[PDB]
């Protein structure tokens, strides 16, 4: 497996995974916006072979749903599946891609399909559905079979792996450890969890349990629990045990489970539909009905329905009417879904096939690999909100006008394509997500207008070997070029009409003068694609501060979430609060590990030190006195400095060749792997207790062991390789790579001797020793300064590292970590996979066109996903919360006060200007983060008769600031009133 | 009266309430088996955010009531 | 005495002090050695605003509220435009091993207060190689429950509500300065009384005593620092005599120990440190101007 | 008599005691009042930490002044 292309697709998925997915076979049948989008992701999987299908060729309107397709196919009317081949063979060299053309129908052979192991269907009449459904069910092993359809805002999902299904692994989530506190002789036994720290597991849970003091015979077994209490549960009996002493760890095991499906023809009659909105639970039902009465009428008169033909929406009407009594549940019927979907019966929608596009190729992952629970058993997407807020719009705005929009005039109509290409939207970062952004846009059509519309872009960040697994926008000869650039020149290909700007430019404060508020204030709105939250805060205070819509989003892994924000409707990103990591003492850190991140936390942070902290103080400190004679002087004549004595015991200590480094990183090895348990040993004997007679070295702690080196482990001779190399890069001596060889290594070692394990003076004599040894050169006082590289797989960063942290680990009896689980750890990388980013881009742009609408606050959603239940949520967002303070004055977060001022304008001036504006006298006034007046710290009094002018020293380019003021509680003794935000001009 | 928190990942969560008791104490009551802080915790019922302050009558939360626990992601 | 002490030094116990200048540009041009260079320097965001309210709330309390006593004394200087730069030196509680000593704190307060507790390191560290309480890391580190979060005890932590700042300043100020720190570390209280404990508690002792003693006074008269300059000056001028007395009297208890064989040779190493110390001690008292 | 006591949310506790209250007595009436267990109960006073077995007049100092308490010492 090329980690370079998939070390985020493994930590998501795991070996078996792609394992089981490589030598697969996948038969995709049609090649339309879902074809197409599906077949992306799974390229992006990588599956070893694909087959897709299609016997229809190119047309003007495949231009608005396509974008791969160019206006040549369409002169050419070639076959769709074969012009589209080269382009989705460009994705993946790993890939094999085939097409294919037979004809299919009633009388089909579907012999030939046993080849591939799963199926999927787009595009096809109902009948030769099922059929096909029940041929793979009926295989052994049977064929997943697999169907979606797209109709409008309408989409229709349904799955079958046969009569049952194994599951690997149902949620994915790794087990936690826990320590036993003491365990009682009984039947049933009793288990009382260590102290604090609630178990927060369920009854039924299988554990396996080690190192029990007393009953040894529990340990390596598994038993089924039953929760008692948060900090307690039941076990087997054990009163035929002996008595428990202490110790234990349980971790809870996972266990396969096993799942079953239905035929399609009979889940038609009642369909096991999952619920996205908890709001109105009946539609689902309503839309299932609605649905099979549009296949009914198709089939009946061979066509859709025609816009603005009333008795076509009657005989929808009537078809569900007579479907509905038909269903087991017996439904009722929702008159506006017909109406609805008789209207738009004939439009495509973008996003909607992103988001099903992609919640299909995860469902196909689920089937191949079995690695999560799949989805039982039917799905159905809609977006009617944005068509609800139009009132009675005439079907004439929904009229084609024979152009490559025909589609989506047929769906929204053409006055909001017209608002939509005149809109100035601002986009911030160019991760995977900013790829299908502007995929989408451009398929939107998006700012296409000559006179406005305009997009912008930013990011300093270049093109790397891993971002291409994410980014499609970008081929493997983009390697080292700006984001913004290549994501651009890709994009333009399809529509030429798009007015796009590339930046390189990285979002923060102190960039913040090119994006001056007349520029936020120019843009209608902004998207993010941030990965860090500070950024993050910053965009939303800058956003706050021009009243401008924003949209943010953010996914790991198999999760994700979306989020609005309207001006004078909700609330800031900032109202809500994000958990940190939280902080470890190095009284664990340090001293007392107790898990394998600890070890790898431990070595980062002396790598750190030692590499890139020390040299830059030393070099600091060399360049600060010139003269190492000036130094010995000053030290002779009493005089302290800053750092003296680490910086000769590093000079004293600087090795002149590659042996002395050899011996040098040898001699480290044994401080750090040998003498420091026999240190805490010494301080503490195995044998210590406490007050109540408890051993001290009792759970989490763990006792350490001082360790033998041994040239012939291979572990330590890849640690002594690392080191040694690193020590010649910092100290700038170069070397061989032959020096390396173990043999030589042996040579260098076999006459070197190790000491055994047990101020101002000595480090004059050292400065002396090394002024009459000539060795104060300029050269000298120099060193290589390095920084951390993850993504280099020959630096010996990452070796050097796992090295460290296993031998951390073995000396306390920890177990160690392979070279990709600490690289990821240390890197803190984040998985991702592109089914849950196309799904969330697609959302976002969704979303987008109800902010462009206008529309009121009940139109808006947030949704927050996790497919690996798989579990959707749609929500309402937030309302704006008011805030009152006295007097019966109360303000929000979007109200913001304004004063103009004057150049003899004062302080006493501003506080009666405020107090007789609004009723209240500023108590304080500060600006960001440099106070202003605080009458507690002593000479604010006199601050009152100032210029401020004078008192602000603001910057000539910004005609205002604003400052934050607050007021005295009603009750003395208590905090101060808050006051909302404060605009002061320095003139009118 | 007995309803359930249900949280992203499948965990479930069974907690004792009775109606008046405030959206606030709700939450802290997830904390004695979760460990959330307060403050860091979203909790929805039925498509709406239970905002703070109100009461489980306001809502009309009944026995048996599913209440969903969300999360914002950070990575990009 | 006392009365004199306590009333010439309370007018000093609050104060402020200018050590951060801004040129044309922006920098931050420090004028005195802080532990928070970096930290200062990158986080330049000014979005937190209740952290204003908050350390405005506290500038009242912290004015009037500092502990002054002849055991014990609290004087404080922050800087005279930014908010989150602190520097505080603390008096040696008598008849401890730090008896009237003074050090130097570092406090930054991060940008999220007071949802989360700030930032402190020790400044007398003698270069790091001194490590003074279990509860001192000698490179500077400080630990302080109601200062840090984990699961453990959730009374005992950073109470954004409850926990203040003055708070902190007690704990500190009490809880680290004790009469017997080597039992300090949990599992050694175990052998509190114990022959051996007791001797290791003496040898402990001893060697804080001559470690304060080379660090704590000397090091600080020589090369004082900007901030606590004069409020130094005065305090070591008017306790010179006791000082004396004390290092006299640590000298004699020093040399009772000599005559061991278990611990004789590393005590009468401390011993001659001590005397070492002391020697210099006594001519930089004579030299001492009055205030 | 009475007493103040000062904690870390500020409580200045005024119960009335014996002049002759053990040390354990004292350990058992906070037990009583609060019930802490007397483990996290290291008084200390005037440089003393108190010892349970020696009564209030033991120590030949008596009430009224703000005393406080430190915790058996946790590590960092
Ligand atoms: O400077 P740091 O990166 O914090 O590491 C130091 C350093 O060890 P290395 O030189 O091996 O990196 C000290 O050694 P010196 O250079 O100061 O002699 C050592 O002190 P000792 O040699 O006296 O053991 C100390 O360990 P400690 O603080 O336990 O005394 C240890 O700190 P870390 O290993 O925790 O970084
Ligand atoms: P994901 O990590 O895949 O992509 C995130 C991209 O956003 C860029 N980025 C991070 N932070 C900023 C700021 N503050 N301004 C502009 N761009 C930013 C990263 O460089 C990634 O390209």
């Amino acid at each position: 497996i090329d980690d370079a292309l998939y070390s985020r697709q493994r930590y998501v998925l795991g070996d078996t995974a792609m394992q089981k997915m490589a030598k697969s076979h996948v038969f995709l049948s049609g090649m339309g916006g879902l074809g197409l989008e599906i077949a992306k992701n799974l390229v992006l999987a990588g599956i070893k072979a694909v087959t897709i299908h299609d016997t229809e060729k190119c047309q003007a309107w495949d231009l608005g749903t396509n974008f791969f397709l160019s206006e040549d196919d369409v002169v050419n009317k070639r076959n769709r599946a074969e012009a589209v081949l080269k382009h989705i063979a460009e994705l993946n060299p790993y890939v094999h891609v085939t097409s294919s053309s037979v004809p299919f129908n009633e009388t089909t052979d579907l012999s030939f399909l046993d080849k591939y192991q799963c199926v999927v269907l787009t595009e096809m009449k109902l009948p030769l559905q099922k059929k096909i459904n029940d041929f793979c069910r009926s295989q052994c092993p049977p064929i997943k079979f697999i169907s979606a359809d797209v109709h409008g805002i309408w989409s229709r999902l349904f799955c079958d792996f046969g009569d049952e299904f194994e599951v690997l692994d149902t949620t994915g989530e790794e087990p936690k450890e826990i320590f036993i506190s003491n365990i009682t002789q009984a039947n049933p036994g009793i288990v009382t969890c260590l102290e604090n720290h609630p178990h927060k597991l369920e009854t039924g849970q299988f554990l396996t349990f080690r190192e029990i003091n007393g009953m040894t015979g529990l340990n390596g077994s598994i038993q089924q629990i039953t929760v008692i209490s948060p900090f307690s549960f039941s076990i087997g009996d054990t009163t035929e045990l002996e008595p428990y002493l202490h110790g234990g760890i349980a971790v809870q095991v996972k266990t396969p489970k096993t799942v079953f499906f239905e035929s399609l023809e009979r889940q038609l009659k009642h369909p096991k539909c999952l619920i996205v909105d908890f709001s109105n639970p009946e539609a689902p039902l309503e839309i299932h009905t609605a649905m099979l009465a549009l296949d009914q009428f198709q089939e009946k008169y061979s066509r859709k329905p025609n816009v603005g033909c009333q008795q076509d929406s009657e005989e929808l009407l009537k078809l569900a009417t007579s479907i509905s009594e038909t269903l087991e549940e017996k439904p009722d019927v929702n008159a506006d879904i017909v109406h609805w979907l008789s209207w738009t019966a004939q439009g495509f929608l973008s996003p909607l096939a992103a988001a099903v596009g992609g919640v299909a190729s995860q469902e196909v992952l689920k089937a191949v690999t079995g690695k999560f629970s799949p989805l039982c058993q039917w799905l159905y997407l809609e977006a009617a909100d944005i068509v609800e807020s139009l009132g009675k719009p005439e079907c004439e705005e929904f009229l084609p006008r024979g152009d490559r929009y025909d589609a989506l005039r047929a769906c929204i109509g053409d006055t909001l394509c017209q608002k939509l290409q005149n809109l100035n939207i601002f986009l911030v970062g160019c991760g995977a997500i900013g790829c299908e952004m502007l995929k989408n846009f451009a398929l939107l059509g998006v700012g296409t207008s000559k006179e406005k519309g305009m997009i912008t872009v930013t990011d300093p960040d270049l093109i790397e070997k891993s971002n291409l697994n994410r980014q499609f926008l970008f081929r493997p000869h983009h390697i080292q070029k700006p984001k913004s650039y290549t994501a651009a020149d890709a994009t333009l290909k399809i529509n030429s009409q798009i007015k796009i700007d590339a930046h390189l430019n990285k979002v923060c404060p102190t960039t913040e003068t090119i994006y001056n508020d007349e520029f936020y204030t120019k843009q209608d709105v902004i998207i993010t694609a941030l990965d860090n939250v500070e950024a993050r805060r910053y965009v939303d205070s800058r956003c706050l501060a021009n009243l401008r819509p924003l949209l943010d989003s953010g996914t790991m892994g198999t999760k994700g979430h979306t989020e609005v924000i309207v001006p004078h409707l909700t609330e800031s990103y900032n109202s809500h609060r994000d958990p940190p990591e939280e902080e470890i003492p190095f009284s664990t850190l340090k001293s007392f590990p107790a898990a394998i991140e600890h070890t790898i936390q431990w070595a980062r942070d002396k790598f750190e030190s030692s590499f890139s902290h020390k040299p830059s103080l030393f070099n600091k400190f060399w360049q600060t006195y010139s003269s190492a004679e000036e130094v010995l002087q000053k030290i002779q004549s009493g005089h302290s400095l800053e750092g003296c004595f680490q910086v000769i015991k590093l000079l004293s200590r600087r090795p002149r060749n590659w042996s002395q480094c050899v011996e040098l990183a040898r001699l480290k090895f044994e401080k750090y792997f040998n003498h420091k348990a026999l240190q805490l040993l010494h301080c503490f004997p195995l044998d210590i207790r406490l007050k109540d007679g408890s051993l001290f070295w009792q759970s989490p702690k763990r006792p350490p062991s001082p360790i033998k080196f041994d040239l012939n482990e291979p572990l330590h001779l890849s640690f002594l390789q690392n080191a040694a190399k690193l020590y010649a890069t910092v100290y700038c001596i170069p070397f061989a790579e032959e020096d390396l060889s173990a043999d030589a290594l042996l040579n260098i070692l076999s006459e070197v001797k190790i000491q055994e394990f047990k101020d101002e003076r000595n480090a004059i004599f050292q400065l002396e020793k090394a002024i009459l040894s000539n060795e104060a050169t300029k050269s000298d006082l120099q060193m290589a300064v390095l920084s951390f590289e993850k993504d280099d797989d020959h630096n010996g960063h990452i070796d050097f590292i796992t090295a460290a942290s296993n031998l951390r680990a073995k000396m306390y009896s920890i177990e160690p970590a392979d070279r990709f689980k600490t690289k990821r750890i240390a890197g803190k990388i984040i998985p991702a996979i592109a089914t849950t980013t196309a799904t969330v881009s697609g959302l976002v742009a969704l979303e987008m066109i109800k902010v462009t609408g206008g529309y009121p606050f009940e139109a808006y959603k947030n949704c927050f996903l996790n497919l690996a239940i798989p579990i959707v949520v749609f929500t309402e967002t937030t309302e704006v919360r008011k805030t009152k303070i006295r007097n019966g004055i109360s303000f929000t977060i979007w109200d913001r006060w304004t004063v103009h001022g004057k150049e003899d304008f004062t302080l006493l001036d501003f506080i009666n200007a405020v107090k007789e504006k609004y009723g209240i006298e500023p108590t304080m006034v500060v600006q960001g983060v440099k106070m202003l007046y605080v009458p507690v710290m002593p000479g604010h009094a006199k601050r009152l008769k100032l210029t401020m002018h004078k008192l602000v020293k603001p910057t000539t380019e910004k005609k205002y600031v604003d400052l934050t003021v607050s007021f005295a509680p009603d009750i003395d003794g208590d905090e101060d009133l808050p006051g909302p935000p404060v605009r002061y001009y320095f003139s009118h | 009266m007995q309803i359930f928190v249900k949280t992203l990942t499948g965990k479930t969560i069974t907690l004792e309430v009775e109606p008046s008791d405030t959206i606030e104490n709700v939450k802290a009551k997830i904390q004695d088996k979760e460990g959330i802080p307060p403050d860091q915790q979203r909790l929805i019922f039925a498509g709406k955010q239970l905002e703070d302050g109100r009461t489980l009558s306001d809502y009309n939360i009944q026995k048996e009531s599913t209440l969903h626990l969300v999360l914002r992601l950070r990575g990009a | 005495l006392e009365e004199k002490y306590v009333a010439v030094m309370k007018k000093l116990q609050f104060d402020t002090f200018e050590m951060v200048s801004e040129d044309e540009d922006g920098k931050l041009g420090f004028k005195v050695n802080y532990h928070y260079m970096s930290q200062v320097k990158n986080a330049n965001d000014a979005n937190s605003a209740a952290r204003a309210r908050r350390l405005a709330q506290e500038a009242v309390t912290l004015s009037t509220s500092l502990p002054l006593s002849s055991s014990s004394s609290v004087f404080v200087r922050c800087d005279e435009e930014r908010l989150d730069i602190m520097k505080v030196l603390i008096t040696g509680p008598a008849d401890t091993p730090y008896a009237n000593g003074c050090f130097e704190f570092d406090v930054y307060f991060p940008q999220d207060y007071p949802s989360s507790p700030p930032l402190v390191n020790l400044e007398t560290t003698g270069g790091h190689s001194v490590r003074f309480n279990p509860n001192l890391y000698n490179d500077g580190k400080v630990c302080l429950s109601i200062l840090n979060t984990w699961h453990g005890r959730p009374e005992e932590k950073w109470n954004p509500q409850t926990s203040s700042f003055l708070q902190v300043l007690v704990s500190v100020q009490s809880l680290i300065l004790v009469a017997e720190p080597y039992f300090n570390e949990p599992g050694y209280e175990r052998s509190r009384g114990t022959p051996s404990g007791t001797q290791s508690s003496r040898e402990y002792d001893g060697n804080i005593r001559q470690a304060t003693v080379k660090w704590a006074m000397l090091e600080q008269i020589r090369n004082p620092s900007p901030c606590f300059k004069e409020v130094i000056h005065k305090h070591f001028y008017l306790k010179r005599v006791e000082i004396m007395a004390q290092c006299e009297e640590w000298i004699a208890d020093i040399q009772q120990y000599s005559s061991d064989k278990r611990v004789g040779r590393t005590m009468s190493h401390h011993a001659a440190a001590l005397k070492r110390h002391t020697a210099q001690l006594r001519e930089e008292l004579l030299k001492l101007p009055c205030p």
